[PDB]
């Protein structure tokens, strides 16, 4: 799956970031914000 | 501040209907609590700036990927 | 209609076979047979029990679009009151289920509003409309040129 | 304080839930001249005791659905029913035959509210009440 | 390979034994009583048959027959 | 044999051989969630070990790495990640429901107790999967151990 | 126990000219167009017309006589068409090369093209009713025989029609009479089914069997003597089946096995016929007949012997069910909707049993050869059985709304389960979700793994596979049944379970239907689709009277659109709206069943057999490898087999070509009604009406958009039409072109 293009190690980690980290956090943080006084 | 900060009508809704209707009425500023006419435009004006930036950020994405991973 | 008309005509121009459109576009079966059924051949074979090619996506996206389109029919045909009465039985189940009642929702479950269902139903119907057609436009044209 | 005899009933699943012991439940009392079968709004069938009955239901609409039944599906039309809203704090709250007489019949003392010194077609234009929390019907 | 007993002789004994079993079955327990019009038979005997009333004797002779046929053809088919 | 729940017929529930039998009252009552006395920390530890232990199952045999020499580790990694999400999903739910007050009836149902239960579940779950993986990886050793191969 | 009122209603034509008289609302006159629709949708609703249960039962009784009459006219039409507008005699001469065809089309507007060549010098439309195959097995050998049968039908038709008039205008039965259930049963169990089965066995033995035996020899029809001639010469009936020498008295002496010459248990298919042995079906109905006469002597009547169903029912109580079946007798002898609900459920489930049994055990000559007729009779009886078991949910709900009485149902089976309806649906809800993922979700797992170039991961016989261990084990027992668990049965009941691959002409009549993971999946799709359909209909019956959302739903009625936008929205809570949604799922469910049937039989059963025995299926066995992904169904079943109908332009099948499109049209047209509401449509009409007020052409009957219910009723009516027109044309065009 590795590509010839330079910085070929960025997609290795960053797809995981976009895939699991970025959603899990924002999903969670949003879940907390609906919860409050009001 | 419960979610829909901009609408106490929705904030009081004890059901899941709050979340959905909270999203669908988010960009209708005229419906917002205590929304004036002067405070309306000032939100639109700012909202446009954010939108323009996204377009320029988008086109940046195409150029950047073509230059990096494209056979141009 | 518009894009079907644009596409089927240019597929004749690009092919040098304008006689196809000019002689079959005057009745509906011609559109069904010559434009739809035929130009799907390369697409629906994006993947098969024998192999996989560059049109594997569009073949998959083709069905994906079909799925959303029809998932739209649910929100569009069936209306709220049925679903509200079905949910409360699920509400019952969780409250009565041991170990699970340990978790109580902070937001009472309820069926989508009447307007919401129309909206969501229309959303699905729209997504499936373009995703289905796009996957066919690209694959049919890129596969044939 | 006030009470009755719970109707003879095997039990159903359409009954109360967490709301009853969290938010609020409703209570309905009525007096019957005989023990006879009646339909539960929670499904199935039960039989009221002769004399005073007492029944907890989850919603106000359920009680009134039973109240209308009591007043329409019996040879001795039971119109003696009283509905209460009971909170978990012990606080009870009288609700139906509100003032004393059924709302169907006009009774002196009731303060008019919701009325309009105006035709329905004479409401103001929406542009008139722009960017005010109020709607035309206010 | 579709072998039955096809004969006379004790065949009648077979069904009559069942007629007897059913007359015992009916008086054993039933809605045994007046129905239609029975010629009336006194006590048990050959009258034990007709004591069952109009349909019962007629209804037991029915069951007694089928029980016979089921019993006859079953004994004839034997075990093999 | 099936009657009203706790004598209150208008409680929307029936007492049955499943809902309120002699057995189920005993079983469910003694499960780590409802066992009388235990601190939330131990409650979660128990629920964790059990779930983590079996959770390696599906990926170890039906995972993508099923068809390689790494099926056992591929399975462990799968279970670990699954439990991590479950932990945060637990710790988060507590963080939101128990925002306001408490509930001095059940210590398990407050901010402090539920966090102890979340932490308990985390370690229990992590340990459960890891040890089950340890036995599958060194299953050869376990085989001989039981059938007296090494004496 | 006969009771009758003499001349309860005069016979006058005055009411014919006063439409909507049967209802007090419509009787006064039409003010809007809604009156017109209401006149039709309330026509047969005899309950809403009068509350006198005696009067309606008389209406229903004479409604049936009217129905039996039209069915007689229809049935007679098939015999008349077979006698004067058919090539049946031509087909009886060469069954294996001539294609059965009735109905000649008139040469006009170029429609004469539909009269295709079906062999034997006959031009017309090829039929798929299997009528020709029925006639032979019935012993027909002449057009005149069919002609006389057609006249007999019109006689019966007139006779049935007279009885309907007579039993409502001259001698109407009392309410007491209809309530003789124990007696009504004894007659149907023995008089209708018993003697019907006995009487037909008499025909099979004296007409069909001997004649059909000569068609095996190929004596040709004209050389074969007439049916009655076999009775005039018992020597003829003896020359075949030697066991007529000692004709009667082995029956009465209980010899019986003498008759084994013509009362056999071969259990297979006559290899020249491709159909079930008439020797078996005759011995069969003779056995069924006796069983039915017997079963018709169980119930209480006027001679004190028998059973009281009331006694039996009430005497069935258990710990789990309180008072038990108490009261069930009463409601089933006072509520017609209660009866109709059950009768539909079983009659509907039965018509499905007919389909699944008629294909595996072809009971008619040269039926198995005609893959079109096999596909046509199967999917036909599938739908009918399908529609009926939906009405089973309709009237199951109407009973709850109208004729359920709480006092007559206290802590009994009916009442008890109404008291845990929330428990029932909550679980049926879950099962449907479980089946939902674990059937369809599998196909999505495959389609995705395929496209990702991971064919080793997907579910398949070749890769990982879900093997129907049980169904396969069941087949193994059925094939090994003769000479062991069925010693007097020579061969297995159906070769679909396993055995020799029977062939006629150069075609496969029936052969072992192996079950793989491809089949395992579609089976759990069927279980899935069925369960959802039950859920929609079942939930519709239990929550017909009340819910937590609307405790007074029973007062609103069975057929009402909603209870306002309040409570978040209460659209479609009624039982009628549960039949509404239940129809789409009955459709979606069965479409997959008939699609399973079509592809599987084409791919792994049907085909041409070479003299050596090797079989070449029409789809080359692509099922087990392509029927495990949606794209495979989209491509190798739909896209592939639809090539026949879309290219039918210019051939005899051109009808199916344009009919394939017609279905598509009304399908989309249905969406116009199912997606919108009358709120929009009424406002549109106002603008339209104004244009007529402008030219003074406004109609007296004021235009009104359809009711919300009718809007839905019309919606489903077209959706199911087109949805089946499409398949109907696709199946015929496909099956006729393949063989
Ligand atoms: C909007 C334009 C755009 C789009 C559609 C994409 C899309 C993608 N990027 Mg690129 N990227 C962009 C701009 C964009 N990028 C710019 C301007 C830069 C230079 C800063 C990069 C640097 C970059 C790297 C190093 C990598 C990617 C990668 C990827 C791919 C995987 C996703 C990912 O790793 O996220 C990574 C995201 C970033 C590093 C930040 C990008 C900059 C911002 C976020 C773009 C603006 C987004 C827009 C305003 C948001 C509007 C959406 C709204 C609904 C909120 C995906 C095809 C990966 C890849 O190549 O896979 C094959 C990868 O390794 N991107
Ligand atoms: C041109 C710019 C523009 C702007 C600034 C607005 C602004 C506004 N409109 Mg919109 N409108 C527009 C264009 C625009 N409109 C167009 C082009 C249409 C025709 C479709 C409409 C039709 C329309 C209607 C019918 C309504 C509005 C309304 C409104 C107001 C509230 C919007 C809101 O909060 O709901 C936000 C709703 C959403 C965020 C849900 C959108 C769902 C999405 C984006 C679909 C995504 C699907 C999927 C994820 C796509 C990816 C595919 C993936 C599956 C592979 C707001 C003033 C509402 C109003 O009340 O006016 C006061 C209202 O009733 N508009
Ligand atoms: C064709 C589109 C479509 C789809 C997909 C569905 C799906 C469903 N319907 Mg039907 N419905 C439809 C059309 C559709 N409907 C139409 C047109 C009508 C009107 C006639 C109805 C009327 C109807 C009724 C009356 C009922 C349903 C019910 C259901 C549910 C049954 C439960 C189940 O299957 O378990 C699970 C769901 C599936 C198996 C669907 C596939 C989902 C997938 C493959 C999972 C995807 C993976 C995962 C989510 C990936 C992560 C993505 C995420 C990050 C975004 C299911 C969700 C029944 C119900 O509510 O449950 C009992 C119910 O009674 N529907
Ligand atoms: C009670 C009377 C009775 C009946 C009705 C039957 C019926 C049957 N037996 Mg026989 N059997 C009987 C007594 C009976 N048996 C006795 C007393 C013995 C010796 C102990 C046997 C030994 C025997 C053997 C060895 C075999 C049979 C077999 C059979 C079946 C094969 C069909 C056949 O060839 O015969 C003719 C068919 C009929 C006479 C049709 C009868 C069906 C009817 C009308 C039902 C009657 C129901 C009953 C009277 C209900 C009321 C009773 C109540 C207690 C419920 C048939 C179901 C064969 C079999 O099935 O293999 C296991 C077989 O091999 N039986
Ligand atoms: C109820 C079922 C049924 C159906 C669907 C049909 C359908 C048809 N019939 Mg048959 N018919 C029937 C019952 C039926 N018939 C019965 C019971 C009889 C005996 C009384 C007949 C006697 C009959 C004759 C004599 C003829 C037809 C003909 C036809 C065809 C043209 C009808 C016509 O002239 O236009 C209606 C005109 C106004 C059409 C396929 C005609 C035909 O076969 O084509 C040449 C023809 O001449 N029918
Ligand atoms: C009880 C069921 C039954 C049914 C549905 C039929 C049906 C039929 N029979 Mg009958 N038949 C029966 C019992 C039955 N039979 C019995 C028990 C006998 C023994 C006497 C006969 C002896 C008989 C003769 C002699 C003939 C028929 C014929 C026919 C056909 C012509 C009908 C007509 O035009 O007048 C029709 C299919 C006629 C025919 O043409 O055969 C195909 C014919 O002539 N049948
Ligand atoms: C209810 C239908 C039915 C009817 C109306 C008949 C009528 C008849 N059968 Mg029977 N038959 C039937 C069913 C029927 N059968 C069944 C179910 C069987 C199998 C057990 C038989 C086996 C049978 C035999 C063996 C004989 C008859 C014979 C006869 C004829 C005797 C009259 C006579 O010669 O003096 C008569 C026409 C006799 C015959 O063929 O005429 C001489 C003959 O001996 N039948
Ligand atoms: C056993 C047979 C049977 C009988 C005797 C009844 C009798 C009745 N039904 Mg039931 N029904 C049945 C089967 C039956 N039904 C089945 C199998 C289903 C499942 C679909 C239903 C579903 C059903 C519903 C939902 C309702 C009834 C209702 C009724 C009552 C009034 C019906 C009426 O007004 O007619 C009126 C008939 C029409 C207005 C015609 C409608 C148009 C049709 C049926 C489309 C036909 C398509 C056509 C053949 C093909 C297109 C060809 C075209 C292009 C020319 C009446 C007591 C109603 C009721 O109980 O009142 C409250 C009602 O709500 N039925
Ligand atoms: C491959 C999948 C896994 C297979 C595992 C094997 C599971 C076998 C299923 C056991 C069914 C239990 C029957 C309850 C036995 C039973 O009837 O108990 C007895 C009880 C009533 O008995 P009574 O003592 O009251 O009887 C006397 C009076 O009632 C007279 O009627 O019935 C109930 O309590 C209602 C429960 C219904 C349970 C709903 C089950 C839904 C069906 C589930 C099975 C589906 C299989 C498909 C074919 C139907
Ligand atoms: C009861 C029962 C049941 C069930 C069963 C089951 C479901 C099973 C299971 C099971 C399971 C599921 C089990 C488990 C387990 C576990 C364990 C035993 C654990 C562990 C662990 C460990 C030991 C770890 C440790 C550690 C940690 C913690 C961390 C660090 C260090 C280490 C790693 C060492 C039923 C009802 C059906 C029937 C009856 C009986």
């Amino acid at each position: 799956m590795d590509g010839s293009y330079a910085a070929s190690y960025l997609p290795w980690i960053l797809i995981p970031m976009v895939g699991w980290l970025f959603p899990a956090v924002t999903m969670g943080l949003l879940f907390i914000h609906i919860e409050s006084e009001g | 501040t419960k979610f829909p900060k901009f609408s106490q009508d929705l904030a009081q809704d004890p059901t899941t209907r709050r979340i959905w209707y909270g999203i669908a009425t988010a960009h209708d500023f005229e419906t917002h609590d205590g929304m004036t006419e002067e405070n309306l435009y000032q939100k639109i004006f700012a909202s446009h700036f954010g939108h323009i930036a996204i377009i320029f950020l988008w086109t940046s994405g195409t150029l950047f990927h073509v230059a990096w991973q494209g056979n141009f | 209609w518009l894009t079907f008309y644009w596409h089927w005509k240019h597929l004749g121009v690009w092919s040098g076979n304008v006689a196809q459109f000019n002689e079959n576009s005057t009745y509906l079966m011609g559109w069904f047979r010559d434009y739809l059924w035929a130009n799907s051949a390369q697409l629906i074979n994006g993947y098969n029990p024998y192999g996989v090619n560059n049109l594997s996506v569009w073949a998959w996206m083709f069905l994906f679009g079909h799925l959303v389109w029809a998932t739209g029919f649910m929100f569009l045909i069936s209306w709220r009151g049925y679903w509200q009465e079905l949910i409360e039985t699920i509400v019952w189940a969780h409250e009565r289920t041991p170990l699970a009642n340990l978790v109580r929702w902070k937001d009472k479950p309820v069926a989508l509003s009447i307007v919401q269902a129309r909206l969501v139903g229309l959303a699905h119907f729209t997504v499936g409309y373009v995703l289905t057609y796009a996957a066919f436009l690209i694959a049919s044209t890129a596969g044939k040129f | 304080e006030l009470s009755g005899q719970p109707p003879k009933f095997g039990g159903s699943t359409g009954g109360l839930l967490s709301k009853a012991n969290r938010e609020e439940k409703y209570a309905i009392t009525w007096t019957s001249a005989s023990e006879q079968v009646f339909e539960m709004p929670t499904g199935g069938a039960a039989i009221m005791n002769e004399g005073e009955n007492l029944l907890y239901l989850a919603r106000k609409e359920q009680c009134l659905a039973l109240g209308t039944q009591l007043r329409t599906k019996f040879k001795p039309k039971i119109q003696d029913y009283k509905i209460y809203r009971v909170y978990p704090s012990g606080e009870v709250q009288y609700l139906h035959p509100a003032d004393g007489v059924f709302p169907e019949k006009v009774n002196e003392g009731r303060e008019a509210q919701g009325t309009k010194t105006r035709r329905i077609g004479q409401n103001p234009e929406p542009v008139t009440i722009k960017f005010s929390g109020k709607a035309p019907y206010e | 390979q579709a072998s039955p007993t096809t004969a006379g002789w004790s065949l009648s004994v077979g069904i009559i034994m069942c007629l007897c079993n059913v007359f015992a079955f009916v008086i054993g327990y039933f809605a045994i009583q007046k129905t239609g019009k029975g010629k009336d038979l006194a006590l048990p005997q050959l009258a034990s048959k007709k004591t069952f009333g109009l349909p019962e004797l007629l209804a037991t002779m029915s069951f007694g027959h089928i029980l016979g046929a089921g019993m006859v053809l079953g004994l004839a088919s034997s075990g093999i | 044999v099936v009657q009203a729940y706790n004598g209150d017929p208008f409680v929307g529930h029936l007492s049955t051989p499943i809902s309120d039998s002699a057995f189920t009252r005993t079983f469910i009552g003694n499960l780590p969630a409802y066992r009388k006395g235990l601190s939330p920390i131990l409650r979660g530890l128990e629920v964790g070990m059990a779930h983590g232990y079996f959770l390696i199952g599906p990926w170890t045999l039906l995972g993508p790495l099923r068809d390689s020499e790494y099926q056992y580790i591929g399975g462990l990694i799968g279970a670990l990640a699954l439990i991590l999400v479950a932990t945060a999903a637990l710790s988060s739910y507590g963080l939101v429901t128990f925002q306001g007050e408490q509930g001095s009836g059940d210590t398990l149902q407050t901010a402090d107790g539920w966090s102890q239960f979340a932490a308990g579940f985390f370690v229990g779950g992590m340990g459960g999967a890891f040890v089950a993986y340890f036995l599958l990886e060194n299953l050869s050793v376990v085989d001989g151990i039981f059938r007296g191969l090494f004496n | 126990k006969v009771s009758v009122d003499n001349n309860p209603v005069p016979t006058s034509f005055e009411k014919w000219g006063k439409p909507g008289h049967f209802d007090r609302t419509l009787a006064r006159g039409p003010k809007t167009t809604t009156w017109i629709w209401n006149l039709h949708a309330n026509a047969h609703d005899f309950d809403s017309q009068t509350s006198d249960l005696e009067d309606v039962s008389r209406k229903i009784f004479s409604a049936h006589f009217g129905h039996l009459a039209v069915v007689f006219v229809w049935l007679s039409g098939m015999y008349f068409h077979g006698a004067k507008f058919s090539n049946y005699e031509g087909w009886l001469a060469d069954p294996t090369h001539i294609k059965p065809s009735a109905q000649v089309v008139w040469p006009i507007v170029g429609q004469g093209i539909l009269n295709g060549d079906v062999g034997g010098g006959f031009h017309g439309i090829q039929i798929t009713s299997g009528l020709f195959y029925l006639w032979r097995a019935s012993g027909f050998t002449d057009s005149y025989q069919l002609y006389c049968t057609a006249i007999g039908g019109l006689v019966m038709a007139a006779l049935m029609l007279f009885a309907g008039w007579f039993h409502y205008h001259v001698k109407a039965p009392k309410l007491e009479w209809f309530q003789n259930v124990e007696s009504m049963m004894n007659h149907h169990l023995a008089g209708l089914l018993g003697l019907g089965s006995l009487g037909w066995a008499g025909h099979q033995i004296h007409v069909s069997m001997p004649i059909n035996k000569l068609l095996d020899a190929g004596v040709a029809p004209k050389d074969i003597p007439l049916p009655h001639e076999f009775i005039l010469e018992p020597s003829k009936m003896a020359e075949l089946y030697p066991s007529f020498a000692q004709g009667l008295t082995p029956f009465f002496t209980l010899n019986w096995g003498v008759y084994s010459d013509f009362l056999t248990f071969k259990g297979g298919l006559n290899p020249v016929t491709g159909g079930l042995w008439l020797s078996d079906t005759a011995h069969h109905h003779l056995a069924i007949a006796v069983l039915f006469i017997i079963a018709g002597h169980m119930y209480r009547t006027n001679w004190g012997i028998g059973h009281s169903m009331k006694e039996i029912l009430e005497a069935h109580k258990g710990p789990f069910t309180g008072e038990g079946h108490k009261g069930l007798y009463e409601i089933l002898t006072t509520s017609w909707h209660a009866q109709l609900a059950i009768n539909l459920a079983l009659l509907g489930s039965l018509t499905i049993i007919v389909a699944q049994h008629m294909y595996a055990m072809p009971p008619y000559p040269y039926q198995a050869i005609d893959y079109a007729t096999q596909l046509s009779l199967f999917t036909h009886h599938m739908w009918i059985g399908g529609f009926l078991i939906v009405g089973a949910g309709a009237h199951g709900a109407i009973f709850m709304v109208r004729d359920y009485d709480p006092a007559k149902n206290v802590n009994n089976l009916l009442d008890r389960m109404l008291r845990h309806r929330d428990a029932i649906i909550s679980h049926l809800n879950w099962v449907c979700i479980f089946l939902g993922f674990h059937s369809f979700g599998l196909y999505i797992h495959n389609d995705t793994m395929r496209a990702l170039g991971r064919p080793q991961d997907m579910f398949s016989d070749t890769a990982i596979q879900l093997q129907p261990i049980f169904a396969q084990w069941v087949q193994h027992l059925h094939t090994l049944a003769p000479g062991a668990t069925a010693p007097n049965a020579l061969a297995t009941a159906s070769y679909a379970f396993g055995g020799e691959t029977i062939a006629v002409a150069g075609k496969v009549a029936m052969m072992p239907i192996t079950l793989g993971t491809a089949d395992f999946m579609v089976h759990h799709i069927h279980a899935f689709t069925i369960h959802v359909t039950a859920l929609i209909l079942l939930k519709g019956v239990l929550y017909a009277r009340s819910s937590r959302l609307v405790p007074d739903k029973a007062n609103l009625g069975f057929r009402f659109p909603c209870d306002g936008p309040g409570r978040g929205g209460t659209c479609q809570v009624s039982g009628w709206d549960h039949v509404f949604l239940g129809l789409f799922w009955m459709y979606n469910s069965l479409s997959i069943v008939i699609f399973h049937f079509s592809w599987k039989m084409q791919s792994d059963v049907w085909g041409t057999v070479s003299p050596d025995g090797s079989v070449t299926h029409v789809t080359l066995g692509n099922f087990a490898q392509s029927a495990i992904t949606i794209n495979g169904w989209l491509r190798d079943f739909l896209w592939a087999q639809a090539a026949n109908v879309i290219n039918s332009y210019g051939s005899a099948l051109s009808a199916y070509g344009i009919m394939f499109l017609a279905g598509h049209f009304v399908f989309a047209f249905s969406l116009m009604f199912l997606f919108s509401g009358r709120g929009y449509w009424q406002e549109l009409i106002e603008s339209i009406v104004w244009a007529h007020n402008k030219l003074n052409v406004a109609p007296a009957i004021q235009p009104r958009a359809l009711s919300i219910i009718q809007g839905r009723a019309v919606g489903v009516a077209h959706y199911l039409l087109g949805g089946i027109v499409t398949t109907w044309a696709f199946f015929l065009a496909r099956s006729l072109s393949i063989g």
